[PDB]
C-alpha cells in the first residue's frame, strides 16, 4: 500500500491531482459554513485523539502494523466495535476507534471504499454515550 | 479473530486513557 | 441545501465532527506521502481552475444556479459532460468541468455520494487530451 | 435537458478560455 506503486502513469498522477483538488475545495468549504458549535466539536476530536495517540504511541501502532498483516472488510471491523462500544461506555475507546479508523483511511487507496468506511464507523461510534461525552467536554 | 484482538486492545487503551483522567472531571468517567 | 438544515441534533453536530476529522486527517496525509510531480500538478488545477472561475464568475454562477433549480443524477451528469469532452478537445473545457464538479461537491451534504461522484467525473475528465495538456504545462 | 446546456455551458466557457491564451503557449490550442 506505498503511494507509488498507485501512481504509475501520467494518467495516475493527474488524476489524482484532480481528486485532491475536488476533496480539498470541499472540505475546506466546508469548514468554511460549520456553526462553532460543530467547530468546537472538531477541535476537541483533534486534542483527545492526539492525546491518545501520544500517550499510547506504541499501542496504536502495534494494532496499525496487525491490521497491516491480515485482510478483513469494513463491515466486520465495524460490527467488531459495535460490540466493544455495547458493553464499554468509556470515552477512551471511542476516541482511540476514531485514530484507528483514521489510519486505516490513510492506508486506503480507494478514495470511494474510504468514505464509506469512515461514514459507517462515524455512525457506530456516535452513539449516545459519545454524544453526551462531547457535549460535557466542549 | 484478528478483528475481535484489535477491538479488544482498542478498548484497553480506551479504559486505561479513562483511568488517567482525575475522577470526576468528566461526568461519567 | 443549507448546512444548519443538517445539523439540528446533538448527534448530527458530533458526526459531523468525526467526518471531518477523518477526512481532513486522510487528506492532509494523502499530500504531505505526495510525490512532487503530483504536487505540481496540483498547483496547475489550483491556478487554472483560478482563472476560469475569476474570468468567467457570472457564466459560472448561473450554472451552479441552473443546477439547483434541476434534480439530476451524478449519472447523466458524466455522460453529459463524456459527450462533451468526445468532440472538444480544449484545456478550457477541462477546467471548466473540474470547477462546476467541485462546486456541485461543496453543494453536496452526502459525503458517499459526494466522494463517487468526483471519482467518476475525475476518471471522465482526465482523457489522455487533458493528461498532454498538463503534463505540457507542468 | 438542462444537463445537456449545462454542459454545452461549460464547453462555451472551456473555448472562449482557450482563444484567450495567445496561440503557441500550449500545444494542442
Amino acid at each position: 500500500t506505498n503511494i507509488l506503486d498507485y501512481l504509475s502513469t501520467e494518467r495516475d498522477h493527474v488524476m489524482m491531482a484532480v481528486q485532491y483538488y475536488m476533496s480539498k475545495q470541499r472540505l475546506d468549504d466546508l469548514y468554511r459554513q460549520l456553526p462553532t458549535k460543530t467547530r468546537s466539536y472538531i477541535d476537541i476530536i483533534n486534542m483527545y485523539c492526539d492525546k491518545v495517540n501520544n500517550d499510547y504511541n506504541r499501542d496504536m501502532n502495534i494494532m496499525y502494523d496487525m491490521a497491516s498483516t491480515e485482510s478483513f472488510t469494513v463491515y466486520d471491523i465495524n460490527n467488531e466495535v459495535n460490540t466493544m462500544l455495547l458493553d464499554n461506555k468509556g470515552l477512551g475507546v471511542r476516541l482511540a476507534t476514531i485514530s484507528f479508523i483514521t489510519e486505516l483511511g490513510k492506508r486506503c487507496m480507494n478514495p470511494v471504499e474510504t468514505i464509506k468506511m469512515f461514514t459507517l464507523l462515524s455512525h457506530t461510534i456516535c452513539d449516545d454515550c459519545f454524544i453526551d461525552y462531547i457535549t460535557d467536554i466542549s | 479473530d484478528i478483528i475481535r484482538n484489535i477491538a479488544r486492545h482498542l478498548a484497553q487503551v480506551g479504559d486505561s486513557m479513562d483511568r488517567s483522567i482525575p475522577p470526576g472531571l468528566v461526568n461519567g468517567l
